[PDB]
RNA sequence: AGUUCGGCCAUCCUACGGCGGAAACUCCUUAACUCGUUCCGAAUUAGGAAGAGAAGCGCCGUCAGGCCCCGCCAGUACUGCGAUCGGAGACGUCGUGGGAACACGGGGUGCCGAACU
RNA sequence: GCCUGCCCCUCGCCCGCCCCCCAAACUCCGAAGGGCCGCGCCGCCCCGCCGCUGGCCUGGGCGGGGCGGGCGAAUGCGGGCG
RNA sequence: CGGAACGGCGUCGGCCGGUCCCGACA
RNA sequence: GCGGCGCGCCUGCUACACCGGACCGCAGGCGUCCCACGGCGGGCUCAGCGAGGACGGAGACCUCCCGCGGAGCAGAAGGGC
């Protein structure tokens, strides 16, 4: 390294993709983004004005300012020992909605409203702790169509 | 580059016409220098020319170096194939040792289970001639337009 | 035979190219404007090959677009200095075909001391009804085969309208 | 005699189709992209536009308000429902495309003072109560508490031309009270710093059709016979034409409320799609015939 | 004479750190316009801090 | 059914060959103006309406090319974490994990909303 | 061979089908392995306020009150700041 | 017996082929 | 020491799929040039194959075609359209 520009080491990342060149759908723009919403930074070679770093691709960052013909995006960036929050304005088309806590907004959904459609029936409360994966049970399996298998002799 | 020639004798024949094909296995990944690439053609091109007709003897060299010039090579790649006819079966495989003394490391010359510039195996290409279906020089499939 | 289907003649280019001679050029693009009555506009070229004169903008050539029946009546002239005689070659892969005249007396446009003999390349195009589905700037779409004018029909065509065997 | 082919198997695989409606050749991205834009601190506050469309037939007023996933119309009005009102014939005119203008501008705003009463969008904004040539703009003067309806003029792939029939709409839907951004330069009637009321209300009124109608009448009747057949018919002569015009217009602000009309669906008998055993027939006609 | 080697033992010596709290929440970057706004909404009603 | 505005942008494309138009859309037909062309009303701007499926287009159809979906390729190629695991090495095992790609064979071949007729 | 001639054939050439080996400064595709963010407060309902935003009775923010439901991955462990 | 291509009718153990009581000119 | 300028800066590598990673390591650059080579709106499609047309050809010119950029956008290189 012995060049430190703005887009060093960008050759791949910023580049279009095989069938994406062009300019970006209207959806970006009709999209609404709110205040303190997770957005996706992915830097869009096409729209060169606004761009974010290299650095800020990839992170997953929080609106802090809704602005005009920018959105302001804060995103926790490890420097040395430090974690330091940096707060980017980035275009409208380098930003897209984040599906990060998509899972625990179904889950919470499900969580409250299990809990009434239970209320309604049984009244022992549904357990809504998610289990990592657990041990298998008593299980039950034929035999009577098994298949012997023996290794293959090395043919070459 | 020390050699530009890399198919050797009977470039100009046709497919069904030599049925063994025997190629020098690699068995070490390293460098082979272009200068010993040269040196084991023309050895090996001398002792099936002067034991059976130039006609009989296809000699292909399989990796043409591009590194610099030495060429690299892997585990299990050939290094001099030769298919002939069955005027010159024997003679092959001596001439690949005359090969296997120019080249270092660990090589092995291995007989073709097919006709070796095909790869048809030496039965199945035995299936396509009574069929007929086989295209002299791939498969004729079912692809394509009809008419 | 559908009467949507009927070859007729798009235009007329008149191309005169000359080297880079002072006012050679400009009586000929005038000697255009008359037959045509459109101004024939200057077209130059951006190659310099050393050529007689030729150079980038040059005014190398002179070309002017005639249109409708009034191109026909000078297309027509034009065939009888070739005795109304074409090649087989004449005629382009789209059907569309050219020839060529020496003077601009031939037509029989009188010869002034002033302007000196000028030749022409006379480019005829042939274009069925519904060939601007190619030009229209909203829902612009490609001409299809069928209405394509091909070269086989386009000679029988052009024996119907200009007797040229 | 030998040549490559332009169009390669590579070609196909690399070639990026464009957006369908740009294949369609129908809209430009990059003109919808400027005029549907708001700021994001706007949040999805609507941002209506005014799409106009020319067809050879009728022309086309839209008022849509783009959305996520799709085009919202809050109000259109089509010249096919110029005749409803008195206009029998040219549907595509000047004046015909002022009065399709009109009829959008106050179905809308009818539509939104459904029953509003105090503060109503009919009652705020009554808007030019015959058409004139002047210029009116909505906005200015006239605001407060009830702001006039806001819309961006969509013309399309149309060239920008002064006395252009696109932007005889826009006049038609500022009479009507609808604000749409204008300069009147585009308009009939702008050199200088003159601008000739007389020439927009000549156009407005039909009178430059009136004028042909009478040339072709002293030229050549014959002609009048085929190029004026359809008004023969209606019989609208050049000196009604200006009083017709204008009794239309009134009738389009007094009802301006849509009807439903007369349409139809016909089902074709298209040729079908085959299944997997029909076209293993098909193949096989073509294998059978080539021994 | 440049080596990072040490340099991640080191910062992770008790490092780590996250930014802090007022720095999550701040009106620094933001849209005048939505500052200006939301100090006239505050002044007004219970929120409203002046005499 | 078809139009106008759209969203995903090839299952929607390309080339060809059929079929269809009631309406729609296009084609078309003319410059009296407005407007419009390095020249040209071709395009464009006007003003229409005698036609018309020839195109465009809407549908089919191609052992079509592409584009797509599923196998298989294959526990393969690589590779994460161990090993006083063998080997002169460079290379390969063994244990414990994660697992492609090209080909190849089968199958596909636009859908969604708003207003309107 | 031809009054001669491209009138006589052959390879090159031009494409087409193929094929042998390749890449640091090639990518149809594409790993392992890494990076980033999330995993508690959800709803319901009513206003309040805003020189900010809108055709609007539209929003966006920011507050207050009720009324329902609850603590919603494992494992280990008190953190934070000068 | 640090060590390489390369040899060994050394001694073991394999992996694939032909002859072997029809006894490997009688 | 001498020469070279990893003495200030930029592109593609090296760099071993976030970022950051060296080499008097690998190819090239930069110290400028342009009130147009700027801003903005409009129209347009570019290279090139093809196949055709006075002088016309190796080359000058003009047309119908098909053209995913194979053109261009000051200068290195890589992205971008």
């Amino acid at each position: 390294t012995h060049s430190q520009g703005y887009r060093c080491k960008t050759r791949y990342c910023f580049a279009r993709k095989f069938r994406r060149h062009g300019m970006a759908n209207l959806t970006t723009y009709n999209r609404v983004y709110k205040l303190g919403q997770y957005v996706n930074i992915k830097v869009n070679g096409a729209y060169h004005k606004g761009m974010p770093h290299r650095y800020y691709n990839g992170r997953t960052g929080t609106i802090f300012n809704i602005g005009p013909r920018a959105l302001g995006v804060q995103i926790q960036k490890r420097v040395r020992g430090r974690i330091m929050l940096k707060r980017i304005n980035v275009r409208l088309e380098h930003v897209h909605p984040s599906d990060c806590r998509k899972n625990h907004l179904e889950r919470v959904a499900a969580n409250d409203a299990a809990r009434r459609l239970a209320k309604e029936t049984g009244q022992p409360v549904p357990c809504l702790k998610r289990q990592n994966a657990l041990p298998r049970a008593a299980h039950v399996v034929s035999i009577a169509s098994a298949i012997d298998i023996t290794p293959l002799k090395y043919d070459g | 580059p020390k050699i530009r020639y890399f198919d050797l004798g009977n470039r100009r024949a046709k497919v069904n016409d030599f049925p063994y094909c025997f190629h020098l296995l690699s068995g070490e990944k390293e460098q082979v220098s272009s200068e010993a690439l040269e040196a084991c053609r023309i050895a090996c091109n001398k002792y099936i020319a002067k034991k059976a007709g130039k006609d009989s003897f296809h000699l292909r060299i399989r990796v043409h170096p591009f590194h610099v010039t030495v060429a690299r090579v892997s585990i299990g790649q050939p290094l001099l194939s030769v298919r002939c006819r069955a005027s010159a079966k024997d003679y092959v495989k001596d001439a690949l040792r005359r090969a296997k003394f120019k080249i270092p490391g660990r090589q092995a010359i291995v007989e073709s289970r097919n006709w070796g510039f095909t790869e048809f195996t030496k039965e199945e290409y035995e299936d396509l001639r009574e069929r007929g279906e086989l295209q002299y020089d791939h498969r004729i499939s079912r692809k394509g337009p009809l008419n | 035979e559908n009467p949507m289907r009927r070859i007729r003649i798009e235009k007329l280019v008149l191309n005169i190219c000359i080297g880079g001679e002072g006012d050679a050029l400009t009586k000929a693009a005038k000697v255009l404007q008359q037959l045509t009555d459109q101004e024939p506009t200057f077209s130059k070229s951006r190659l310099t090959i050393r050529g007689f004169g030729i150079r980038r903008g040059q005014k190398i050539s002179t070309h002017v677009t005639v249109r409708g029946e009034k191109a026909r009546e000078i297309i027509e002239r034009g065939l009888r200095v070739k005795n109304f005689e074409l090649p087989y070659s004449c005629f382009s892969t789209t059907g569309n075909f050219g020839f060529g005249i020496t003077e601009h007396i031939d037509l029989g446009i009188k010869y002034d001391p002033s302007m000196g003999i000028y030749g022409m390349d006379f480019y005829v195009v042939l274009s069925r009804p519904g060939f601007r589905v190619n030009k229209r700037r909203a829902q612009q779409q490609h001409v299809g085969a069928s209405h394509k004018i091909t070269p086989d029909e386009a000679r029988a065509w052009v024996e119907r309208e200009f007797e040229v065997v | 005699g030998w040549v490559k082919v332009q169009k390669t198997r590579s070609y196909f695989k690399r070639f990026q189709v464009q957006f369908r409606r740009r294949r369609e050749g129908k809209t430009d991205y990059q003109a919808r992209k400027a005029l549907i834009i708001q700021d994001k601190n706007k949040y999805a506050t609507p941002r209506y536009r005014f799409v106009v469309r020319r067809t050879n037939k009728d022309i086309i007023c839209q008022v849509t308000a783009a959305e996520l996933t799709k085009d919202r119309v809050v109000c259109a009005a089509y010249s096919h429902e110029l005749p409803r009102y008195g206009i029998p014939v040219g549907l595509t005119n000047y004046a015909a495309a002022y009065a399709t203008g009109l009829l959008c501008g106050r179905r809308l705003l009818e539509k939104l003072s459904v029953g509003i009463k105090e503060n109503a969008l009919a009652q705020l904004y009554p808007g030019l109560d015959k058409a004139t040539g002047e210029e009116y703009h909505p906005d200015e003067n006239e605001n407060e508490e009830v702001h006039a309806f806001k819309a961006f003029l969509d013309i399309g792939l149309a060239r920008a031309s002064t006395g252009a029939r696109v932007f005889a709409a826009m006049k038609g839907a500022v009479d009507a009270g609808l604000n749409i951004p204008h300069s009147m330069k585009r308009f009939p009637g702008y050199s200088k710093d003159g601008f000739d009321s007389s020439a927009l209300r000549d156009r407005i009124m039909g009178k430059h059709v009136g004028d042909y109608m009478a040339e072709l009448k002293a030229e050549d009747e014959e002609t009048y016979r085929k190029r004026f057949s359809k008004y023969i018919a209606a019989k609208v002569e050049p000196l009604r034409l200006e009083a017709m015009y204008t009794k239309a217009h009134a009738a389009i602000r007094a009802n301006p409320q849509a009807v439903k009309a007369k349409f139809e669906i016909k089902k074709p008998v298209r040729q079908a799609r085959l299944t997997l055993k029909e076209r293993k027939e098909r193949i096989d006609a073509k294998k059978l015939e080539a021994l | 004479n440049h080596t990072s080697k040490n340099q991640n033992r080191k910062d992770h010596r008790n490092g780590i750190k996250k930014p802090k709290k007022s720095a999550y929440t701040s009106h620094k970057g933001m849209c005048p316009k939505y500052l200006r706004n939301l100090r006239r909404s505050r002044a007004n009603d219970p929120r409203q801090s002046l005499r």
